[PDB]
RNA sequence: UCCUAAGGUAGCGAAAUUCCUUGUCGGGUAAGUUCCGACCCGCACGAAAGGCGUAACGAUUUGGGCACUGUCUCAACGAGAGACUCGGUGAAAUCAUAGUACCUGUGAAGAUGCAGGUUACCCGCGACAGGACGGAAAGACCCCGUGGAGCUUUACUGUAGCCUGAUAUUGAAAUUCGGCUUUCUAACCCGCACCACUUAUCGUGGUGGGAGACAGUGUCAGGCGGGCAGUUUGACUGGGGCGGUCGCCUCCUAAAAGGUAACGGAGGCGCUCAAAGGUUCCCUCAGAAUGGUUGGAAAUCAUUCAUAGAGUGUAAAGGCAUAAGGGAGCUUGACUGCGAGACCUACAAGUCGAGCAGGGUCGAAAGACGGACUUAGUGAUCCGGUGGUUCCGCAUG
RNA sequence: UAGGCCCAAGCGACUGUUUAUCAAAAACACAGGUCUCUGCUAAACCGUAAGGUGAUGUAUAGGGGCUGACGCCUGCCCAGU
RNA sequence: GACAAUGGUAGGAGAGCGUUCUAAGGGCGUUGAAGCAUGAUCGUAAGGACAUGUGGAGCGCUUAGAAGUGAGAAUGCCGGUG
RNA sequence: GAGGGUAGCGGAGAAAUUCCAAUCGAACCUGGAGAUAGCUGGUUCUCUCCGAAAUAGCUUUAGGGCUAGCCUCAAGUGAUGAUUAUUGGAGGUAGAGCACUGUUUGGACGAGCGAAUUCAGACAAACUCCGAAUGCCAAUUAAUUUAACUUGGGAGUCAGAACAUGGGUGAUAAGGUCCGUGUUCGAAAGGGAAACAGCCCAGACCACCAGCUAAGGUCCCAAAAU
RNA sequence: UACAAGUAGUCAGAGCCCGUUAAUGGGUGAUGGCGUGCCUUUUGUAGAAUGAACCGGCGAGUUACGAUUUGAUGCAAGGUUAAGCAGUAAAUGUGGAGCCGUAGCGAAAGCGAGUCUGAAUAGGGCGUUUAGUAUUUGGUCGUAGACCCGAAACCAGGUGAU
C-alpha cells in the first residue's frame, strides 16, 4: 500500500508466457569428470549414483 | 471577491553545470540557457535547445569573444 | 500457514543472478502519435526495480 | 408596440399574509409601536391544500369599560408547621495532600499557593450568598469521521407485483388476397342445480346445465414498476456554507549560482505548417526633414539622415543584421539498428549527446541533415480492434 | 354549602378527539358537497397457496382522493406531466 | 601514571536486579521453617544480610532451563474503611 | 367489570412520529461476536553510551499513509570531510543612472510648438549604458583540524513557537498571516532581567564550610566604592 | 506550639530529653536562606485543561505455522530428510518420495561460460564476482481477534396485548 497513490505494479504491465512443453537438463560440465578412471565408461545411470 | 491569478510553470535549472578549470568527459554538459547567451568555443558544441557540451577530455575555460560576448572552450590536459 | 505470492507483482519482473528483478517500462501501449522516435525507441529497453521500491515488495516476491 | 398554452374575473385588502413601516388620515387616552373605522404605492390576497359573510356555541387569541381588591404606593401585626435549644435514632452528593487573607503586577493573556507591599492573637455557634472559571450529565449549538439511522426524488443498480407474445398441457371441421377469424364435443374449468356417503354440503363421487381448446398452470422473452431494498453524493478554504480554483507553458515577488510560500501581481495552451522541413547560393529591415499622372499628408516610384527603433506561424521572457529575418532553384534526414558520457530527479517519468554500421538527399568540394530560433499543444496500466512475424499451442498432425 | 357582568374584533359552525410524563389549540373528527373506480368468483385488502374480510350485501350498493353546518358564489388556459 | 570524554524527550545499542516452577550438586529446621513486626547495617542503582519479638512446618544456596515474571493513574473491576 | 383476538420486513392509530410491560424515526432475550473504530484513554524493575523531527514529492489526500531527508547499531572501502590564505570563473541584488520601454516639471525654437526635434530638473518589483559587499562552483595547490562515503538490521518525525534580519499580504495595525537566513526553546538545569519556556551570560559524572571570572552590580532590604 | 501569611520540604542551627547493628550516634525544633504537587496531552500547563476520596488484591506485545537478517554449531561440492515402522507419551535407530546448492541468458523455440537484441562480438543489457547447507538464540515482517478496554449499528432464530 502506498497511501492512495498507484502501486508501482498496477504501474507497470505484463510480459510473457509459459510453455507447458518445457524441458529442463541436469549440467555436468568437463570439471567434474576428473575423477573416473582413464578410459572408463560414464553413463547417467552412473553419474546418478 | 475571487482572484484572477495563480498560475506559474515548473522552474528549469538553467545555468552552469561545470566550473572553470574543471576537468570533465566527453559527453559533459556545461550550460543549459534558452538561445544563446554564451557561444560554444574549442571543442565544444551547441545541442538542439542550446544545451553546450563537450567533446573530449580536458580542463573548462571561459572567455570573452568579442565587446559585450562570452564563450566557453575545452583544452586537453598536457 | 505459508505466506502466499502476489500473483500480480509475479507477472511484471523477474529474479536475474545477483538478485535483482527485471521489469517492463511505462507508455508503451498506445498514444505512439504524441511521443517522438528517439522516446519510443529507448523505451523499449528494459530496466531494474530502484533500490527504494525494493524495500517496501521485498517479502511479496520470497518464493519467487 | 413585443411575447405567451391564458395573462387574475366577483369579492376582499398594511390582513394569522405589507419587506420599506410606528405608511397616511379619522376614533378611543392628559399621553396609544397595540386595538377599532376608512384609504390601495397588493415586495409576496384570490375563488372546493375553495372566496366572502354568518345566529348559536369556546377551561381558544385580542383591545376597552363597571364592580372589587395588599397587585402596587409602603408596609405593619397576629395563628400554626419547619428552622432554633435539650433526650432518642441517625443518612447523602462531594473529596490529589492542605497550617486555605487583601491590593497592584506577572503567567497558557481573569491567582488562597508566584513578585513587591498592606493587614491579621487561638478555637466555637446563629445567619448572607460574591468566588473557589462551585456541584449533578465524554456539550445537544458549530466543525471533523472516505462513522450510523429515518425520509424524499425525473441520483445509480435491483426487485414484489402487473401487462403482452412464443411454446407444452391441446383434439376436430369449414371459410379464406406450413395462417388472426364464424364453427362443433372429448381434454381442462364452474364460491351452478338435483342425488349418495351423512338427520352435517368442507370434501369425494354420479347425473343435468354453462363454458370451451379460450381460461388456468410450467418454462422463455419484452415493457411498466420510490410499492419495496442495497448504496453513492470530492477536496482546498484566515470556522463551515455560497463564490472561485484543480493539469501544462512564460514573467515578477525570489534577497546577481540553483531551489523556495500565500484565495499574492500579469498572460497563454488542449495547435498549426507538405513547405512555415533539409540542403546550396544570394540578400537586408522600420521610419523614408524632400520631388511626382496633386486622389480628406501613410497605397505604388525616385535620392539621401538611418546603433536594428523591423521582422522572427501563435503568450511571455531570453536570443538572432558574422543572421535564427527575405527570395530564388533541386529535394524528403519529419531515415532504420543503437549509443560512451552527462543534466534533472522519492518512485514512475523527463532532457542533451559525440560517435559507430546500413540507406540516402543537396553541394564542384569540405561539409551539413535523426523536423520547425529556443522553452506549452498532453494521460499509467487492464481490457478490446486492425496489420506483420522467429515463437508456443494438452497423446500425435 | 351555591353565576362578576358588559361594549367590540380574529379563528373554527356545533357536542366530541389528540402528543401516558413541559404544547388541549386556529390542529384531527364531524353532518353536507364533488370527482373517480367497481355488473358480482365485483373492485379494493391479508395470505399475495388454500382459505377469508368486503357481505350472508348487489349501483338508493361498496372502496379510494380532495373539501368541511348553513347562506350567496366558485371566472380564464388542454402548450407541458 | 598520562591526556581526553560522561544535560537530554521520541527512538537505537549494551550490561544487570528481583519473583514462581524444573533438573543435578551441596546444605539448614520443634535446640523452631515460611510469613509478619522493629532497628542507628552493607552495595554505583534495581536490592542483599544480621539481631530481637510474634509464629508453629517447611525453606535457602550454586550452575543451567522454562515463564500467567515486577503496578500510582485506564470517570478501570471487587472487598474494606473515612 | 369479566372472558377473548391482532406481534417487529409486524400490529394499532377521530393522525401527536401516537402506543405495543416505568427510555419506540422502528420492542425485548440469546446467538453470528473478541462485528468494525485512519478516533480518545491506559500500558508494571534499575543503570551505562548515542540522540532526532515538526520539511519535500504524490495521495477520495489535509489530526492518516508511502518513498526521500535528519537518528542508532554492525560489516566494509581510506583523505575522498571541514575552516583559512591565495589564484580562477558563473550569476545583475543594494546603490546609482536616464543610453531603451514608460511616467513626468519649467523654458527655448514655427513641421501640425508642455512627452519619437533641442537646454535644464525628477520617478519605476515586472525599465538598465553601468554595478558592489557577501554567498556559490572549482584547482588529489599550502597550513590548522576530524571526518566523509558505500552495503545491510531497527526506528521515530509530517500540529511547531518567540527574538533579530531581507520581503509579500494587511493599514510601513496585531502576541496576525505566508516565504529567505541565523540563534534559542522544544529535549537545557545554573546566574541576570523584581515575578516571567523563546531575551543576555553560560551547557549540571559525583563529593568539599577552597580560589579566579562572565552577564549584571557595589546607601538599606541584599554579597561588593556613601 | 495562642503577633501569626505556611505544595508543608530541604540546607544552616541554640536549647531540652535519650544511649544504638558503635559511628564523623537517636528523638524533638526557637530562628534564618531557598522553594507555585503528580500523571496525561501540548508551540507552551502552579494552571481556573484531563484523571485519581483512602488502603489492599486483580489488571495490557503472547502462542502456533511461513518469510528475512544477525550470533552460535556440525559437515562441505555437497548439505538434509517428511510421513511411516520399532521404542517407555522417552527421542534413538531405520526410512532418500522430496527440498536447496554446484550455471546462466531469453516472452518463447533454444543455446550455453556464454546468452539476448541486431543484417553485423559492431555497440549495449543481464551472467562468468560464482560456498553452500541443516538446526537453533535474538531483532522485524506476513496469515490468525494479534498489546488491553470502549461504540451509534447490521443479520438470524425465539419470548411478549395482565
Amino acid at each position: 500500500f502506498e497511501g492512495g497513490q498507484l502501486p508501482l505494479f498496477r504501474r507497470l504491465p505484463k510480459r510473457g508466457f509459459t510453455n507447458i512443453n518445457r524441458k529442463e537438463y541436469a549440467i555436468v560440465n568437463l570439471d567434474q569428470l576428473n575423477k573416473f578412471e582413464d578410459g572408463t565408461e560414464v553413463t547417467p545411470a552412473l553419474l546418478v549414483e | 471577491s475571487s482572484t484572477k491569478n495563480g498560475r506559474d510553470s515548473e522552474s528549469k535549472r538553467l545555468g552552469a553545470k561545470r566550473a572553470d578549470g574543471q576537468f570533465v568527459t566527453g559527453g559533459s554538459i556545461l550550460y543549459r540557457q534558452r538561445g544563446t547567451k554564451i557561444y560554444p568555443g574549442e571543442n565544444v558544441g551547441r545541442g538542439g535547445d542550446d544545451t553546450l557540451f563537450a567533446k573530449i577530455d580536458g580542463v573548462v575555460k571561459f572567455e570573452r569573444k568579442g565587446r559585450d560576448k562570452k564563450q566557453v572552450s575545452v583544452y586537453a590536459v598536457a | 500457514p505459508k505466506m502466499k505470492t502476489h500473483r500480480g507483482a509475479a507477472k511484471r519482473v523477474k529474479r536475474t543472478a545477483s538478485g535483482q528483478l527485471k521489469r517492463s517500462r511505462a507508455f508503451t501501449s498506445h498514444l505512439f502519435a504524441n511521443k517522438s522516435t528517439k522516446q519510443k525507441r529507448q523505451l523499449r529497453k528494459a530496466r531494474l526495480v530502484s533500490k527504494s521500491d525494493m524495500k517496501r515488495v521485498k517479502q511479496l516476491l520470497a518464493y519467487k
